[PDB]
């Protein structure tokens, strides 16, 4: 449950999560940046839908550009 | 510090004795010297609009709505009219109604949105890009109007016109920007080479009078007895295009003159200092005459060029870039002003100041580009690459005192943009090489260096495929510039590249390799089928099977990449006409054709990015899985699926396998074939709209970062989400262990089927800043040139200083570094990207390196 | 501030004027010119 | 009554002894004999929709709004989609939502508007024509909605697309319909030759499956590695056209089947007689299978043809006409039903009844055409001209028992429309000639007679100019029909004429002559400059000067006439696509092209109307002004400007000058040159869209009346506003004083540079209705054929009877007469037009006439 | 008069029906079928 | 004054006159059919504007098709 999963009408959508940044082409989609490796990798996961997806790592907020790719 | 070479002891102490004791970690905060109090002021208050990670760095930068509003009003009003005329009416309405901007201390004036903190949007291009803006903190306002506007344009958008000709599954794959860059019709991203030469030396009034004459002749033709319906109907599209050119040009003149009137009004009603008042009236007069009339002096030319740039790159349509041959373009006007003093008399230092001001206006140009294109140029506004140097029509030196003014302005003002490309020939005068080096040794990252003869030959080769047999003449083939970062294209009054649909856009070998090992399935980023089902792991029984699977993945991807560009071309010329650009192209004007329809000089290319990750991965697979049989593919694949966790000894084996850039036979034999046979060889089988081949321009911008983050672990030793290689042909960071001339030797082996390839190298600060710096660098370049290498560009920056700027960004505002094909303000790059630049090997030269370069001290 | 468009200007139309205002923010001073009727 | 010929006394007593004593003034009220009680009923209650003088004869006939409403709804909803697809969606919406109509006693079913008294309108064509309807008593309702609809379409209308490419003064001149017919883009008038053969023998389901296959192949082509952008983009327009064909064909099937379901519903819920119930279910079943499937019998074929006619001539687009080779088209199905009895077994008399029903459905087809086209076909609904007879691919007789069924049905039911053209060859069987004559001797006015070899040669000549080298083969050249009244065109599955923009539209020599004598100024009708200033009266110092002035007037006019048609063509194929017509053309289907874009068989023509007024005028000018110098041109011009008042002796001199049609050398030498050198010779210099020449088809319809009324007095002796000549090459009414074979001799002299020429002749009733009638007529035709004359058609009607019908129209409902190229109900013609028909010379044959014809009794 | 469209018809959509009415004027009798929902 | 002449906002426009019939192409224009000759000619005059033109022969009404061309 620490990986993205569907949860219709969730109180904690990816859209509001600090780890999410929108897809480069389609703003209906998202990029989960939560999987950060000790050697520096930011191992993204593609989000088909950011209104009805969530995981246990959800944390409301916004990272500055410094912490994104 | 000290090196022994040919029986001498070389001392690498800095040329300025003061630098002996300036801490290494703050060097670049000491180097700017704006030529005047004014350009110093302009820099201190510069309205930079850098974007990284998909966002603007500063909260104050935000989207405008005027362009959206007035384009929409015009489109509704022009229903039923010919499309080319509808497009001209749209631009005219935008120009007629736009709020204009004048800023303090400016001499070159003008802007492309309704407020100096803003930038315009493009609902006619990508409805998704606009929707993304509406969902951002920097949305146009009022949001409700902007939303209504986007809903109005959606069925008419270029994106909506092009999508129906492709399998939805294929578009979904491209739109992810993991194995293929999204097509331009889906993002709105674009580029252009404006025929500036036409505007500066004819003025727009002449173009109008010319279109009017063509129209009168065509209407006369249509009423001549006896009519011939197989000929006379050709006049319809011509007359439509010419009428559109007239509407566009008249609107541009009117807008320039209204900009001029704002200078007059401020001088007479707002400005209290008589000095500035006089200056404002001087600018007002220039704007009254220019670009309506031919330019007479350098101030005219600079302002004409800026106005043309705003129309072509921002207002008529979005286009990335700043392509132009700036020294050759401005030379006649420099000569008139500075040398002959015939009009707008000026000193050389006055010219240097005017160029500084130009660099500062471009530094303020915010770009209304889509989320992807706010991700992949971290630390800059956009790509702005101008070209200087090279050779003239007779093959002689094109360098001149205007080239030197442009280089000195760059060294002095220290802005990350615009970047510069220097076309290097053995013809080029040393006086100008020294200025090129002054920029590089100061760590600006530019001029990058392009091989002059390679580019010129290239122009001749493409010219042969011209669909109307009017490609570049042999003399014209010397007239070239880089279009964006890397690819040559013709400049001048005619035959320039009008759209990124001709050439540009990227493809990502590292991701293609990853899914090659999983039957086309992307398990790591998107969890879906990303390419064709080219064979499961068990079917890959030999290295040749792995090679062929990659080949098929690449063929599937590159076909979509080019076909989506050609479909976009088809609709751009039908619904996104550019009558202003058409009016200033001699061929378009002569033939009554739209700028996107007419294509006299083919220039097809696509960009392989993350190539060396794929290539190193293939080398390691061959050695460890198939030659030595130390691991099975199932063992590798299990390890990869684990992100190497539990498999660190396997990871280190694959990491230490032979790597590109070490002049190592085993790696280089495989990788040379990979470039020539697959990357170039397969692409070149494709023919584009213009009837020429498509060849690769290896490069990277910031996509090597973004695609890295969307790519799983790979057999070169990467963990999932780590950066890819930084160039078109650079060694992967930290894997080149044999020094700088070993790198040249590897790179020189790739000679067939390429259009260009970006090489990033990073040189030791003490050597470059010592009194021996120029000699070693000039020898490096001579040698690089003899090896027939396409490109090279340099970082000259200490790791200490970059780490200090990470800790305390507010103390390191003037630190500029090279990313890939463009330069950036280091503190405006995200940490992830900053670390990839720190990891690039700082190259030292051994005495054997220096002998290889034939250095003489 | 209201400045009638010179009647010999390319963009002259009856009743048309430039509305010009001065602004200043953290970066600096500037002027905006918007056409009105 | 009695004539002596070769030593015999010929007695011209009627074949039916009863006619000896039937008063001459009521003969035609005795001749109808509908083959069944049903067709008798259908005729008695026929919903005729005749128009004259710009209005409908009956108050009950009025415009519908459904087509307007549903086309508009679709157009709004389809914004952004490719135009061909937008057009298919429009038709589909009209068909999906239309109220359908079933009438009592019908067997062939279907209609083109929402009520049997109505007809549809065309806001996509001419906004002026719709506005004219809105200002009429027969406006669509509700008027406010209809007005809003017309305002919506105006910027999108074909009229609005085409007007900008012409001088406004030139359009004003054409729109007057005095020297030039208004261009089709301004009126919406049009014509077409549907490829019926394709629908009847393939059915629409097969066409759909075929387009779907082309689409799948084209999409496969676009995804094939390696892409070629100079080829692969051709698939876009193809895929668009094919997808549009599928949408259109599916909608047509659905509409036919819904028509079928209405028959079922009436049978089951409304109709109380078991006989009619069974029949209604028989019709319902036919409609279920047809036109989805191939036709199997004659009932299938007749219903398939009617449905195709409704789509092509009324619903997809307005088109005048009924062009088709009806005997050759229906023969396979007649054979299956009547001869072999394999499906839908039927007697020959059953076939005759089915044709009668077809004639009655066409008699009910009201046409939503513009005011001009409600003026120039007085006494009819519209032009409906079908073709029979002629020769097959081997040059042998094409007549058959289906031809005879079609002729007998016409003779029996006595409807003014459809009119018939008979292609005459010496090959044609006597049994069928006798049926042709039965129609003519009964005064129907048709079959008109066309020269078979001339038309066939003509098809071969035009084929040579084909732009894709696929014009009619030599065998295919035998497959021709008249497009509207007079001009040959190919029929079949492929290469048929799709639009009146290819050929059709008129030009008016009489008016051109009038303004020739006034320096291009029309003083008499419009009081304005109507042509070029070709020279004032004093500059016309010789007859050659007058000739050249006319030449220049004609050149100016004919250039506009053709160029306006070719511009219309350019936009029709771009915004008025006809995907249903495209789907049933084999060439369009094969090439993925719109019906208006593809043009495999050129067929360019334009119609000189009022030619003989101009020609007689020129003859009189030569003789009296220049040869005899009896009057100066200033004297003539003063007389003309007086409408001859005070100058009656001059008028009578000009009236009695030599006239066309008297085999007079003086007149005929001048007039032959006029036809060959100016009328044909100048026109033929023009090449149309299809790449062939444009040649004249002389004719007249009712324009000889309307243009007469807009033309001032002329030197042939006309007062202002009198009718012009009635044909392409007929003697002016009442000026042929030498009998019928003198007329043939004049007419035979015009042999070069013509496409066709309409000859009206009127023959003595007693001779034609005597037992010698057929022999004399067959000899006339043989002789006419040997003289290489293009055309002839006959009135056979007493003046007594026409005058009686003027006095008491309610007693003469079944009187049918020939106008020009079509037949009409005499009492539905305005008095002005009726009088021009009475004034046509009723020709008697002298014994020298009969010898000239080589008559044998 | 209201007749639901057969669900296997080419033009079937949910809720769709033919509204059929008989009319008669001076000329004769006829039936009109208009699709409704 | 028995020939068509301009008369702005006339109570007796050609548009309502029995002798007028609309132009064949443009319903803003008209055809005056008043000039009828004893030998049968209907010698028409073109009307540029039927709302603001009139003459002394103006007679309100409508002719049947029988009496027009
Ligand atoms: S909620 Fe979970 S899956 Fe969604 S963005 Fe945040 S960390 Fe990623
Ligand atoms: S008012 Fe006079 S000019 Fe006008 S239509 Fe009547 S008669 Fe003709
Ligand atoms: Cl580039
Ligand atoms: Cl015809």
């Amino acid at each position: 449950q620490n990986q993205p999963h569907t949860e219709v009408g969730t109180a904690r959508p990816c859209r509001s999560c600090k780890w999410q940044t929108p897809d480069p082409t389609d703003p209906h989609r998202g990029q989960c940046t939560a999987n950060r490796h000790a050697m520096g990798g930011v191992w993204k996961r593609w989000l088909r839908d950011v209104e009805n997806t969530t995981c246990s790592r959800h944390e409301e907020g916004k990272l500055s550009f410094r912490d994104h790719v | 510090k000290v090196l022994e070479y040919k029986g001498k002891k070389l001392n690498f102490t800095p040329e300025d004795p003061a630098e002996e004791t300036i801490p290494a970690d703050e060097l670049h905060e000491h180097l700017q010297k704006p030529s005047t109090a004014r350009t110093k002021r302009l820099k201190e208050r510069c309205r930079w609009k850098h974007a990284s990670a998909g966002e603007f760095i500063e909260k104050s930068v935000t989207a405008g709505i005027e362009r959206m509003r007035y384009l929409t009003e015009a489109h509704k009003a022009s229903e039923g009219k010919p499309e080319a005329i509808r497009r001209a009416l749209g631009l005219a309405n935008v120009l007629n109604k736009s709020t204009l901007v004048l800023q303090e201390d400016e001499f070159i004036v003008g802007y492309h949105a309704e407020d100096p903190n803003m930038f315009p949007l493009y609902p006619e291009l990508s409805h998704m890009a606009v929707q993304d803006y509406l969902r951002s903190d920097y949305s146009p306002q009022p949001a409700d109007e902007a939303a209504a506007i986007n809903e109005y344009w959606k069925p008419h958008s270029l994106q909506s016109k092009c999508q129906p000709y492709f399998d939805p599954a294929d578009l979904g794959r491209m739109y992810q920007v993991s194995s293929m860059e999204a097509p331009s019709f889906a993002s709105g991203y674009n580029s252009i080479v404006p025929p500036y030469e036409t505007v500066l030396e004819d003025g727009l009034l002449a173009r109008i009078k010319l279109a009017e004459k063509h129209i009168a002749e065509a209407q006369a033709d249509m009423s001549t007895f006896p009519w011939n319906g197989t000929k006379g109907l050709d006049n319809i599209a011509k007359i439509d295009n010419w009428k559109a050119m007239v509407i566009a040009c008249k609107a541009v003149i009117s807008w320039a003159r209204r900009q001029g009137r704002l200078c007059k009004i401020v001088a007479e009603n707002f400005e209290t200092d008589p000095k500035r008042q006089a200056e404002l009236l001087e600018i007002a007069d220039i704007c009254q005459r220019i670009p309506a009339e031919p330019c007479k002096g350098l101030k005219d030319a600079m302002q004409a060029k800026f106005f043309t740039f705003l129309i072509c790159h921002a207002i008529e349509r979005y286009a990335s870039g700043y392509a132009q041959k700036e020294d050759t373009l401005l030379w006649p006007y420099y000569k008139a002003s500075v040398v002959d003093k015939k009009f707008q008399p000026m000193s050389h230092m006055d010219a240097v100041e005017l160029v500084e001001m130009e660099r500062l206006k471009i530094s303020e140009h915010g770009a209304g580009k889509s989320r992807a294109y706010r991700e992949i140029f971290p630390g800059s506004n956009d790509l702005f690459i101008l070209t200087v140097g090279g050779t003239n029509a007779k093959g002689e030196d094109a360098c001149n005192d205007m080239t030197d003014a442009i280089l000195e302005a760059a060294k002095r003002i220290r802005t990350a943009e615009p970047s510069i490309v220097f076309r290097y020939s053995k013809k080029n005068r040393e006086k100008t090489l020294r200025w090129v080096f002054e920029c590089i040794r100061d760590g600006l990252g530019y001029p990058s260096i392009k091989h002059d003869e390679i580019g010129t030959e290239q122009m001749k080769e493409y010219a042969k495929f011209s669909l109307n047999g009017n490609g570049a003449t042999d003399e014209e083939a010397h007239n070239w510039v880089n279009v964006l970062c890397m690819s040559p294209g013709i400049h001048g009054r005619r035959k320039t590249q009008k759209t990124r649909s001709e050439g540009g856009g990227s493809i990502f070998p590292a991701k293609l390799l990853e899914i090659s090992l999983n039957d086309g399935y992307d398990w790591s980023y998107a969890d879906m089928q990303l390419g064709p089902k080219t064979g499961d792991l068990s079917s890959l029984k030999s290295f040749e099977d792995v090679w062929e699977a990659f080949r098929k993945q690449y063929q599937y991807a590159i076909n979509l990449c080019i076909s989506t560009k050609d479909v976009s071309r088809y609709f751009e010329q039908r619904f996104l006409q550019m009558p202003f650009v058409s009016a200033i192209d001699d061929g378009c004007m002569e033939l009554g054709m739209d700028a996107c329809a007419l294509s006299e000089q083919p220039n097809g290319w696509h960009n392989p990015i993350t190539t060396i990750v794929a290539a190193n991965s293939l080398v390691a697979i061959k050695k460890l899985v198939f030659e030595e049989k130390k691991y099975t593919l199932e063992q590798l694949s299990q390890a990869l699926k684990a992100n190497w966790e539990g498999f660190e000894e396997m990871r280190v084996d694959f990491k230490r396998a032979p790597k590109w850039g070490n002049d190592d036979d085993y790696a280089d034999g495989i990788i040379t074939r990979f470039y020539e046979e697959i990357i170039g060889g397969e692409m070149r089988k494709i023919t584009n709209y213009s009837g020429g081949p498509v060849m690769p321009t290896g490069q990277a911008v910031g996509l090597y970062m973004e695609v890295g983050s969307r790519t799983g672990p790979t057999p070169d030793g990467r963990f999932g989400g780590e950066a890819a290689d930084d160039g078109g042909i650079s060694p992967y960071m930290g894997t080149d262990k044999k020094g700088p001339t070993a790198v040249l030797r590897s790179v020189s082996k790739v000679q067939k089927n390429q259009k260009g390839n970006l090489l990033n190298q990073r040189l030791s600060v003490p050597i470059m800043r010592s009194k021996h710096g120029f000699e070693i660098w000039n020898s490096y370049i001579k040698t690089w040139h003899d090896l027939n290498i396409d490109h090279v560009q340099f970082n000259v920056v200490s790791t200490d200083e970059m780490r200090a700027a990470q800790r305390e960004p507010e103390k390191h505002h003037d630190l500029i570094v090279r990313v890939s094909g463009y330069s950036a303000r280091f503190v405006d790059i995200p940490t992830y990207g900053q670390n990839t630049i720190i990891a690039r090997q700082e190259q030292d030269f051994s005495a054997s390196d220096l002998e290889f370069l034939n250095v003489e001290i | 501030n209201f400045f009638p468009v010179p009647k010999d200007a390319d963009d002259y139309e009856a009743g048309k004027a430039d509305c010009v205002r001065e602004k200043e923010d953290e970066k600096g001073k500037y002027w905006l010119s918007k056409p009105i009727f």
